[PDB]
């Protein structure tokens, strides 16, 4: 059996391309693997939670040891199997800084909501298949 | 139980926290949500080093975060790991520094740092048995230099007998962003060398060149820079986390490396440190590390030690391995380069011995010396404030909150004073 | 106390506890199993529900004492149907142990030493020679009416219908006895005793145990040649004898191993740092894994 | 004249399980410890010294 | 009849405690559970005391500041066998200070100390004496070592003390400020001290390149080395031979005069497993070897001075006829020569007993073995290195703040070097020809 | 080649709900395209990536 999982970001290991986080196959049955759904939509992320996870659906996959979004771009990469690109883990939300803190103390934001938005790039899709 | 305590403030010292966070939560098996995911039960005996218990099981980091502007803070709250700190520990303004030692330290600073010393004095009478504390910053900027420093001051006040550390980023005069940088850099080490138990300085430029040079990597980040300060601050505390052959705790440390008490200013190293294209043609080996270890191309600050002499060193070997090539290659080390070792104190280096590695190497090293070599930016920093301050450029901002000349007099008094003394303690011969 | 929400669990649980203590306390003739036939004489016409005056007598004649709390806690609890009356077969329900695994080991082994046909089943009567014969060494072989006279050390169980003891009734009144009896080492002592067998495992290999195996073996190679190799000194001997070139270790080569390295561990050791090291259950060890584990492995 | 087969040519080890005799009287581990025979200093009359009533004699 | 009381003070005091006993329990036949196995009459009470049960429990105390190695300790293969509350453990490290483990840190563990060790003695009605075991560079084991002795030799007086001190290396070492808290030390136990005993780990180095033909040893083996070696010593009391000594006849036979009292030790034969077949191992080869100056457990050349005393034990099945031609041949070689006023200075044991080869050891099975305890003029060139070091560190007054800050007086630097001094002229003086 | 483009049959879904021990393509929408994986490439650790 082999595994998806990745491991903190290091200048030891860093991608051959992307220079970021990894993303490896391997025998390693740890915690690594540790691989949770999460739903599109800023607003309903947190309630969301605990509901049935449904195919053909816009998702987010994140590691749980990182906290890590898995995500893709147009990284040229060279293998046996023609042209492909890379697929690695980053966190690719909007720039523009929100006074999480200051609401905080206010109190009109909890950390489990989100509150800044990330981009397409982040969206992943599960196929089934066509007929039974 | 013997726990130690983080205080971090400034742009440079949040981000150095933040990454510094990262990584120790990585090396115990801590998710971002706060709960224990380790394998083996060494990682959770002795976890509340850095970590206090919670309900549900989790675990929230003591560090305070301390500063003028929420924008730093502000960013990092949203990224990776986040979550950790609990919100009650965010301290900040609502006018900012400006990048001012006068505002930093005399108006905004003292209006402001009562809350930072409530939750810091209750944090400390929290913990069972307090062993020390550790300091993050920048000595160029403004809010960090200055307020951290006044915290400083008032918490060695406050409890004397605990050990101190702090990890400056001095910046170099090769590539610098800020032009009012010696003038309170100058402030800060004045301030600073009067209560600072260890000095532990930091070299932008070495940064650059070690990652550049050895890790061969192009296009490198402050991320990077960050990991690897992250690293060197972890490395010293190990054998404190963590079982060993030779046990040494902070203390320890000081002891063996301070002869004097006003010669606490050090430089710092890591080892190995390796391109990934080159892992598989290297083989992890005792002389390979000592030989990386002593490489005056591999410090971590501006200053070349083959200018002068060694005073005192210390080593902390991560991995296990026996410590008979380790005794042989500390002495050969002594004895081939007894040129660089200052003569009066023979066999003036330190060895520990830990036996859990770090996470994806077999063996480590982290190298901490005290030699008079450091004197060279002390007297460089002393020019150009001398060099600016002939013709009192500058000096209006500072003295528009009540400071005045003399202060930066006796500062000038004190570096003149310390670089006096680090060449008679280079000089004396038996 | 103030049992709003899972305040209910936290005060059934002491009562649990409690009735667990005072059974293992009193430790002699007072047994589970006697309350599950204590109570259909108040059951009257066996609904499986009791008022709780009732249930309160008759825990009283049992002899289990509570507070009034106590009683109203149980009766909340266990009145799933709301009616006012609780559901003792649902109370017996709970309260029961599921066994450790060398009582069953224990009494598996016991039940297989008398049933050496291997139906599954045991004839009552064939269980009171063996009751009789360890209490006494001069009660010869036959006696006059020796069914009924013996039957007595027997029926303490019930049969089926063909009237033979079954195997998960037989398991099911030692667990229920092993209730007050709540020792490891003495309910082995009674049990052996009194059947007149002596055989168990001798111990399990440990944990700590284990470390300290792979311990010294972890630093046994280090004293060898230099410290970059020992991983080609490891390698060598697989090449040395690895006529396959599969890749795949086994039990009796990395014992060969071993014994070349200077390191001759137990069979049950070996076999137990077998077991941990794979988790494939092939048992056959990828050499790369082995070397890895051994040589690259931050954890001890 | 080819030089027998490959496999007489000489290796460190055979399979042989005890290749050495250097490793046939070596420890085995995990082994119990045995008890000593009868070797030990004579020690019987001394007894009446821990005996309780050799103290408070009076 | 006899009971001895072992003291482990510091990481190395532990690190040798933890390697002496796991030997001394596989000797005896103990499990790490502490039962014995159902298998001539024990004679373990020297070590164990029964508790009525089973249970064996060790008759030893472990000291430290540190509580890192006693939770190992507590944590490890042996957590059933050592009693939980004979395991003191403290709150913070010395540090590698002398007065902090002296005058600070270590008055509020010494009485919890000296109730545990008078609970211990109170079943040993036939105690025998205490032995010590302490690094002498480590501040928390020296300072506790030195402040144990001080109150010891009041509270109990004339029992008889042995201190397996661990000095630091002359031209190796761990820490820098080791010189200090070491003459500090010494002059603690000058007069505190019945017996002591150099336990150097440069020289064992040596001793384990050379003969176990190991590139890299640890600590480990050190330990083993060094249980080996009090293990020989203590066989005598309790396992039969033609010449029985104990600890009593030391002072006797070894010690002159009171004021010196510091000994040195070999073992022989130090082979392992893959020699022992190709060696005959005579007992005169193998006290030929143990004379020898490299296979000495200390950097202290003998042949630079005097012999005084002479104290060696045989354990296996050796003959009194070939110990005596042994004994004439040494006599009889001219490279090792006695003092004038010592016609005989010979002291032989001899015991049944052959040594148990330990499962995960180096050592070799053996039939025959000999422990070695000397007095030599020559010890003194270790002192006047310190001495040295000690004059180096003290002339610009290094590191004496460090000392000074809590509580120590400046004055104690300059009595602890006029005693050493004092000590080295004796060590000459009792040197000279009549 | 004929070891990487080996035939295989995706595993039905019922009323759209995945569940545990399906066989599914996992597909990044920004780029349109499915992930794959290349055995034969080995990364540069010590460990079998
Ligand atoms: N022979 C031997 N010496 C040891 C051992 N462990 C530590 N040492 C010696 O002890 C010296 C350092 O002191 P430590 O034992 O580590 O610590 P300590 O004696 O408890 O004193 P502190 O450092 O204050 O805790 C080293 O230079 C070693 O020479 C050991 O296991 N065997
Ligand atoms: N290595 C490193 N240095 C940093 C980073 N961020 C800022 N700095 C340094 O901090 C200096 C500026 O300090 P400043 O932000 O004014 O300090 P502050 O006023 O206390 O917030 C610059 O010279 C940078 O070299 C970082 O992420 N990594
Ligand atoms: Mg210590």
């Amino acid at each position: 059996p082999l595994y998806l999982t990745s491991s903190h970001i290091t200048p030891q290991k860093c991608a051959k391309f992307s220079r970021k986080q990894e993303v490896s196959i391997s025998t390693n049955e740890g915690i690594n693997s540790a691989w949770c759904f999460e739903y599109m939509d800023p607003k309903l992320r947190y309630e969301m939670k605990g509901q049935p996870v449904r195919s053909g659906e816009p998702v987010l996959i994140k590691h749980i040891p990182t906290c890590q979004w898995l995500a893709t771009d147009n990284v040229q990469y060279n293998n046996e199997f023609g042209q492909e690109f890379e697929v690695f883990c980053n966190s690719y939300q909007c720039h523009n800084k929100t006074q999480n803190l200051i609401a905080e103390k206010v109190g009109r934001k909890t950390i489990e909501t989100p509150m800044r938005n990330q981009t397409n790039q982040n969206t992943f899709r599960i196929v089934t298949a066509l007929y039974p | 139980m013997r726990e130690i305590v983080h205080i971090q403030g400034g742009q440079c010292g949040n981000q150095i926290g933040a990454k510094f966070w990262e990584v120790i939560s990585d090396e115990h098996g801590i998710d971002p949500t706060g709960t224990y995911h380790g394998d083996s039960d060494l990682q959770l005996e002795r976890i509340n080093v850095y970590y206090n218990e919670a309900t549900g099981g989790r675990y929230v980091p003591r560090a305070i975060l301390m500063d003028l502007e929420p924008g730093t803070m502000d960013s990092v709250r949203a990224g990776p790991f986040g979550q950790l700190f609990r919100p009650d520990n965010f301290v900040f303004g609502q006018t900012g520094a400006g990048n001012n030692w006068a505002k930093g330290h005399y108006t905004e600073g003292a209006e402001l740092i009562d809350s930072v010393l409530d939750v810091v004095r209750k944090e400390a009478e929290g913990c069972d048995c307090l062993q020390g504390f550790q300091i993050t910053h920048s000595l160029g900027g403004g809010t960090g230099s200055g307020m951290g420093t006044l915290l400083i001051s008032k918490v060695r006040e406050e409890y004397p007998d605990r050990i101190m550390e702090t990890f400056s980023v001095v910046p170099s005069p090769k590539v610098s962003d800020t032009v009012v940088e010696p003038y309170n850099a100058t402030l800060s080490v004045h301030q600073l060398v009067e209560n600072a138990d260890e000095c532990m300085v930091i070299d932008n430029e070495a940064l650059y060149d070690i990652c550049f040079r050895t890790l061969k990597l192009t296009t490198p980040t402050y991320g990077d820079l960050n990991h690897l300060v992250s690293a060197a601050m972890s490395g010293v505390t190990c054998c404190l986390r963590f079982p060993g052959q030779l046990n040494s705790d902070l203390r320890k440390l000081a002891v063996n490396l301070i002869p004097f008490p006003r010669l606490h200013f050090f430089m710092i190293g890591f080892a190995p440190l390796t391109s990934r294209g080159s892992q598989q043609y290297r083989a992890l080996t005792v002389p390979e590390l000592t030989q990386q270890m002593f490489d005056a191309k591999n410090m971590m600050c501006a200053a070349d030690p083959r200018h002068g002499r060694y005073l005192t060193a210390s080593a902390l070997f991560r991995g296990r391995m026996s410590t008979k090539e380790v005794d042989e290659q500390m002495l050969n080390v002594q004895n081939k380069n007894s040129s660089y070792f200052v003569e009066w104190i023979p066999n003036n280096i330190k060895s520990s011995i830990c036996d859990i590695p770090p996470k994806g190497l077999k063996m480590a090293v982290t190298f901490v010396g005290n030699s008079t070599a450091i004197q060279e930016m002390f007297k460089r920093v002393a020019e150009q404030f001398t060099a600016m301050f002939r013709r009192k450029a500058f000096l209006h901002w500072y003295t528009g909150e009540g400071m005045d000349e003399m202060e930066f007099t006796e500062a000038e008094s004190n570096m003149n004073d310390l670089v006096s003394e680090y060449q008679q303690y280079q000089d004396a011969t038996a | 106390m103030s049992l709003y929400g899972v305040g209910l669990n936290v005060q059934v649980d002491r009562i649990k506890t409690e009735f667990r203590l005072y059974v293992s306390k009193q430790k002699g003739g007072l047994n589970v199993r006697n309350l599950r036939r204590i109570f259909e004489q108040l059951d009257y016409q066996q609904n499986g529900q009791l008022n709780l005056d009732d249930f309160k007598a008759g825990l009283n004649k049992f002899g289990f004492f509570l507070k009034n709390v106590d009683y109203q806690c149980l009766l909340k609890y266990f009145d799933v149907e709301q009616n006012g009356n609780v559901n003792y077969l649902a109370f017996l329900s709970c309260i029961s142990q599921t066994l450790n695994q060398r009582r069953a080991n224990f009494v598996l082994k016991v039940f297989d030493s008398i049933d050496s046909e291997q139906k599954g089943a045991v004839h009552p009567f064939s269980l009171a020679e063996r009751l009789e014969v360890v209490k006494n060494k001069d009660y010869q072989i036959g006696s006059k009416t020796r069914e009924q006279l013996v039957g007595e050390y027997v029926a303490q169980f019930h049969k089926n219908q063909d009237g033979l003891i079954t195997r998960d009734e037989f398991v099911s009144y030692y667990e229920d006895l092993g209730l007050g009896i709540s020792s490891d080492q003495h309910f082995i002592e009674i049990l052996q005793t009194q059947w007149g067998i002596k055989e168990d495992d001798d111990l399990a290999i440990t944990k700590e145990e284990v470390k300290g195996i792979v311990k010294t073996i972890r630093q046994k190679l280090i004293q060898k040649t230099k410290g970059a190799n020992d991983e080609f000194l490891l390698r060598k001997l697989f090449k040395e004898f690895d006529i396959s070139n599969s890749g795949f270790l086994t039990l009796d080569e990395m014992n060969a191993m071993l014994i070349k390295l200077e390191i001759p561990i137990q069979k049950r050791y070996l076999n137990a740092v077998f077991s941990q090291l794979d988790r494939n259950h092939s048992g056959v060890i990828e050499f790369e894994e082995f070397v890895y584990y051994i040589v690259n492995d931050p954890y001890p | 004249y080819t030089p027998d087969a490959l496999s007489a040519s000489r290796t460190f080890h055979k399979d042989t399980i005890f290749e050495k005799d250097y490793q046939k009287h070596i420890p085995e581990l995990g082994s119990k410890p045995t008890v000593p025979k009868d070797k030990a200093r004579p020690y019987n009359e001394f007894t009446k010294t821990y005996d309780s009533t050799h103290m408070k004699i009076p | 009849m006899r009971e001895v009381i072992s003291i482990h003070v510091g990481q190395g005091g532990i690190q040798v405690g933890n390697a002496c006993w796991e030997l001394f329990c596989l000797e005896h036949g103990i499990q790490p559970d502490g039962q014995m196995p159902s298998d001539g009459d024990d004679a373990f009470n020297t070590f164990f005391s029964e508790t009525g049960a089973g249970k064996h429990v060790p008759r030893a105390v472990f000291l430290d500041l540190e509580p890192t190695v006693i939770d190992e300790v507590r944590t490890g293969t042996y957590r059933q066998l050592f009693h939980p509350e004979q395991l003191i453990s403290g709150k913070e490290d010395a540090a590698n200070n002398f007065a902090r483990g002296h005058y600070t840190i270590g008055k509020e563990i010494v009485d919890l100390c000296l109730d545990r060790i008078r609970k211990l003695a109170d079943n040993c009605t036939g105690l025998q004496g205490f032995l010590v075991f302490n690094s002498v560079g480590g501040g928390t084991g020296s300072g506790l070592g030195s402040l144990l002795l001080e109150r010891l030799s009041v509270d109990y007086g004339k029992k008889s003390k042995l201190g397996f001190t661990i000095y630091p290396s002359p031209q190796v070492s761990t820490a820098v400020v080791e010189p200090y808290n070491s003459i500090l030390s010494t002059h603690s136990l000058l007069e505190h001290t019945d017996v002591a005993v150099m336990l150097d780990n440069e020289a064992i180095y040596d001793i384990c390149r050379r003969n176990l033909d190991i590139e890299r040893p640890t600590y480990t083996n050190l330990n083993r080395l060094i249980a080996q070696v009090i293990s020989s010593l203590t066989a005598s009391l309790r396992f039969d031979g033609a010449l029985n000594v104990d600890i009593t006849e030391f002072q006797t036979n070894l010690v002159p005069y009171p004021r010196i009292h510091f000994m040195l030790s070999s073992y022989a034969p130090i082979i392992s497993a893959e020699k022992a077949y190709h060696e005959q191992l005579s007992v005169a080869e193998i006290t030929n070897s143990a004379f020898e100056p490299a296979n000495m457990m200390a950097k202290c050349d003998p042949r630079h001075g005097k012999y005084m005393a002479c104290s060696m034990m045989y354990r296996g099945d050796v003959v009194p006829k070939d110990v005596n031609a042994s004994i004439a041949t040494i006599k009889t070689k001219r490279t090792i020569q006695f003092v004038d006023w010592c016609p005989t200075g010979f002291k032989v044991g001899i015991n049944y007993q052959p040594p148990t080869v330990v499962p995960g050891g180096d050592l070799a099975k053996v039939m025959r073995a000999v422990c070695m305890i000397s007095n030599s003029t020559a010890i003194a060139e270790v002192f006047s290195r310190l001495d040295h070091k000690f004059d180096l560190m003290y002339a610009k007054r290094a590191f004496v703040h460090w000392y000074v800050g809590e509580g120590m007086e400046e004055g104690e630097f300059s009595e602890a070097r006029e005693d050493l001094a004092a000590l080295e002229k004796d060590y000459e003086e009792v040197g000279i020809e009549t | 080649l004929k070891r990487s483009l080996g035939g295989v049959n995706l595993s039905y879904a019922n009323e759209g709900l995945v569940k545990f021990g399906y066989t599914v393509m996992i597909e990044s929408d920004f780029m349109n395209a499915v992930v794959a994986s290349n055995i034969w490439d080995k990364i540069t650790g010590t460990e079998e990536a």
